């Protein structure tokens, strides 16, 4: 944000340079501590409106397309066969939890229920997020192996 | 053989003793047998909880 | 690195290219003469006799004859003391040139005892050893069978393409690159989507 | 000697400068723009983080008529060095569109400047690449492909657009209008697939054309491009056998572990229908017990 | 030249070195000089039929069972022994067939190998195609110009 000093005596007619002729200055609000060591006293101030340009905004898009040889890349297959193995693992566990979760739920009232599980593992949004991250892994998983086997040969 | 030390096959041919690395039983289907039946039971414990609704 | 300032003596750099080709010849770890006979150094003897029999034999050793080798080297073998120590490290050069131009040529990733017995003229109980220098030296990278004749071959030393080659390879180019795009569209038509 | 042109990493601010002095000094067409790449170096990784302008000129003509500034160099170093110490000139670069002939020659003015071999980013200033249009050339000698005399020319590196904390906070404000900050993990993940295979595809009708060329003969005879054709053709797979069934083993387990994960997704979804239907029920009773 | 023998995969037989450098060997001290000494021979002897098998497994996948005692040069009995006792210290991956007088010196490959190596070669593949096509474009500007 900008600024620029007040005038001087204009405090003397108290208009501070500032002819509300728009109401594209009056949207911003001034911030509270700003207001401490004086905003509207000393300088008033300005808006910023950072304009962009065709070319500048089409490729700063580069910082975030990955290199071409690095989308048909399969990783080692020893590692996305240990991560399967631990990722049913935790599964596992996981519904275990998941069980005795609905048998303590049984007997339990809204009040604790609304804070529950802070401070300990949900058993669910876990589950969720385990499903959803290895079923991702493995969907490109095989699709990088099945487009490669393909198009490579 | 009888005991798992060694797995190989003996054979009556003529005296062979067929000798064979020990066999994979990979880890991953075991795991997944032991979640479909955790998962069974959440599934009936899910549908008691629904007891209520009906 | 040679500057054109000087080329110093023209019969001197002839006994030079002479050396140079001795070397190649009786060098290990060289096993293809085109560049020797491709380059500006055999220009110094391209058209002199008197070294013209280490020419025929230089392009005797790239083709693979033997017994237009077997006569030269007989002829040529007085000609100086030191070929004649190493007249069976030449046999062997012979024998690895056979071997390698003929899996580049009747290609196949296998092969067999009798055929390398035959294009090396080595007995069939030879050519284990030949082998076992070839893939010591670098020019294969294979594995041996012997219960059952098989030898069995992985990449190739390299050699240099010549032109028709290219037109094959290019060919193969095409067709792959008609594939990936092939693949392609495919791909994005079917997941039309979700690209976003 | 260094030999520190194993990666290469750009700031985005290099990058927009270079546009910025592309579009000051009013190029035309023909008019390549030359600036200075200052940075940090002495690791395997040579980062460049700062620009500035140079006066760089040069006719379009005899290509040993080209000028550029000696004084502005260690000028500009002087301000620069005061402003931030740790910040040195590691080479050059210009605006584009691709490598010139002077690009050698002029690369031995920057050597007393530079500590290390001087570094050379080619900016696709106006755009009409597709990938990153930045890309590396370092100045080294070895021997020629023909069997010639040994040539000091150019190598390309792999040259990865990253930023730091300081350029991150500002790209990420700027392009706050096109990216996609919702997207999905999944599906950016493939599109990142299929751009790579356009890509590859890119590559391959290049590669082909160039044969193409050099079949006509308008170019010459190079033994280590066509040696490494070759090698790419000696490492294709032939899967169209035992590794096909290895393959094939591994895809049905991944399956079954997929088949596995869907379930779970499944009863997940059971559990939150009885929940909201139970939720529901209740809202429904407090409403008309309430209401009577 | 001795070392020069230890060093290269190749194939020696016992008794050209033990007819060859045995006179340098023996007149000597401390090693291979003397009665007492007598204990470095065999000591050597075990190394080079060690070696020779080292480069062997190294190349063969098939050796069959009478070729490779002519090549180790051991008499029948001794073979089989030596094969037994080096594989059990664990340092080459050996399996006899003696009904069939096989010897398979391959390792079967696990899958996991099978995949890792086919990913690194599409790796070198690709590789190697950005490395054609960043040459390309130069060597067009070497010879466009």
């Amino acid at each position: 944000d900008a600024f620029r000093l007040i005038d001087t005596g204009a405090l003397i007619n108290n208009l501070e340079p500032r002819q509300t002729t728009s109401n594209t200055g009056l949207l911003n609000k001034a911030n509270i501590q700003a207001l401490i060591h004086g905003l509207n006293r000393h300088y008033y101030s300005l808006n910023i409106d950072y304009h962009k340009t065709a070319k500048e905004t089409k490729m700063l898009m580069n910082l975030h397309k990955e290199q071409w040889q690095s989308g048909l890349k399969m990783y080692d297959y020893e590692e996305k066969e240990e991560s399967n193995l631990a990722a049913t693992k935790s599964m596992v566990k996981i519904a275990e939890q998941y069980s005795k979760r609905i048998e303590e739920e049984k007997e339990l009232t809204e009040e604790e229920l609304k804070t529950r599980y802070v401070g300990r593992q949900d058993p669910k949004k876990h589950l969720s997020e385990t499903a959803d991250e290895t079923l991702e892994n493995n969907i490109v998983s095989v699709l990088t192996a099945g487009v490669n086997s393909v198009a490579i040969k | 053989i009888l005991d798992k030390i060694f797995y190989g096959v003996l054979d009556q041919g003529n005296g062979w003793l067929y000798v064979y690395e020990t066999p994979n039983q990979d880890a991953t289907y075991d795991s997944a047998l032991e979640l479909v039946g955790q998962l069974n039971k959440v599934v009936d414990q899910l549908f008691e909880k629904a007891s209520v609704l009906y | 690195t040679l500057e054109p300032s000087t080329s110093i003596t023209l019969a001197e750099r002839q006994q030079l290219a002479y050396d140079l080709s001795i070397s190649a010849l009786l060098g290990d770890k060289i096993y293809n003469f085109g560049e020797l006979l491709h380059h500006p150094i055999m220009e110094t003897i391209v058209n002199d006799s008197n070294y013209d029999w280490l020419f025929q034999l230089l392009n005797a050793l790239t083709v693979g004859d033997f017994d237009k080798f077997d006569s030269l080297i007989k002829v040529q073998i007085s000609k100086i003391p030191i070929l004649a120590q190493h007249e069976s490290f030449l046999r062997q050069k012979i024998c690895l040139m056979t071997l390698i131009e003929t899996v580049f040529v009747k290609n196949i990733r296998m092969l067999s005892f009798e055929d390398i017995s035959k294009a090396t003229h080595l007995p069939k109980d030879n050519v284990e050893h030949l082998v076992m220098r070839a893939i010591s030296l670098g020019l294969l990278k294979g594995s041996i069978d012997q219960v059952n004749e098989l030898v069995t071959i992985s990449w190739v030393q390299p050699r240099i393409i010549s032109g028709d080659q290219i037109t094959k390879m290019k060919d193969r180019l095409v067709e792959w690159n008609d594939q990936v795009e092939k693949l392609g569209k495919k791909m994005e038509a079917r997941g039309q989507s979700i690209w976003v | 000697m260094s030999l520190q042109h194993e990666k290469v990493t750009i700031a985005p601010l290099v990058l927009l400068s270079a546009l910025d002095h592309y579009e000051r000094t009013q190029t035309k067409e023909n008019k390549r723009c030359v600036g200075v790449i200052l940075g940090d170096a002495n690791s395997s990784t040579i980062r460049v983080t700062n620009s500035f302008a140079l006066p760089f000129e040069e006719d379009e003509k005899n290509s040993d008529v080209w000028f550029l500034d000696h004084n502005y160099i260690e000028n500009m170093n002087e301000m620069c060095k005061k402003i931030n110490a740790k910040e040195k000139l590691i080479g050059w670069y210009h605006s584009g569109p691709k490598l010139r002939a002077s690009d050698l020659k002029i690369n031995e003015l920057f050597k007393k400047y530079t500590q290390n071999n001087p570094l050379l980013l080619i900016v696709d200033v106006k755009q009409q690449g597709v990938g990153l249009p930045t890309d590396a050339y370092v100045a080294i000698e070895q021997v020629k492909d023909d069997g010639t005399s040994t040539e000091k020319t150019f190598l390309h590196l792999p040259c990865t657009i990253e930023a730091e904390e300081a350029e991150e906070i500002g790209v990420e404000h700027l392009l706050r209008d096109v990216r996609d900050q919702a997207a999905g993990g999944l599906s950016i993940r493939l599109t990142n697939q299929l751009k790579s295979l356009k890509g590859l595809q890119s590559k391959l009708k290049d590669v082909v054309e160039y044969l193409d060329k050099v079949i006509n003969k308008e170019l010459p005879i190079n033994h280590t491009i066509l040696g490494k054709l070759q090698d790419v053709f000696n490492l294709l797979p032939n899967l169209g056998n035992n590794l096909q069934k290895a393959l094939t083993v591994k895809t049905n387990d991944e399956l079954m572990v997929i088949y596995i994960s869907n379930l779970v997704r499944s009863i997940i979804a059971f559990d939150d229908l009885i929940e909201n239907k139970i939720q529901n029920k209740k809202i429904q009773e407090q409403r008309v017990k309430d209401k009577q | 030249s001795l070392v020069k023998l230890f060093t290269t995969n190749e194939l020696m037989r016992w008794p050209i070195v033990q007819k060859t450098y045995e006179p340098v060997l023996n007149e000597d001290d401390l090693a291979f000089g003397g009665e007492a000494n007598k204990h470095h021979w065999e000591d050597l002897q075990k190394r080079v039929i060690e070696h020779n098998l080292r480069v062997i497994s190294e190349y063969y996948s098939r050796i069959t069972l009478l070729r490779l005692n002519e090549l180790l040069d051991l008499t029948e009995s001794q073979t089989e022994t030596y094969i037994s006792d080096l594989v059990n210290q664990g340092i080459i991956y050996a399996k006899v067939n003696r009904p069939a007088k096989i010897v398979n010196f391959e390792k079967p490959k696990n899958s996991s190998q099978l995949l890792n190596e086919w990913s690194h070669n599409v790796d070198e593949l690709l590789e190697h195609i950005e490395t054609i096509g960043h040459l390309i474009t130069k060597e067009e500007i070497m010879h466009g110009l």
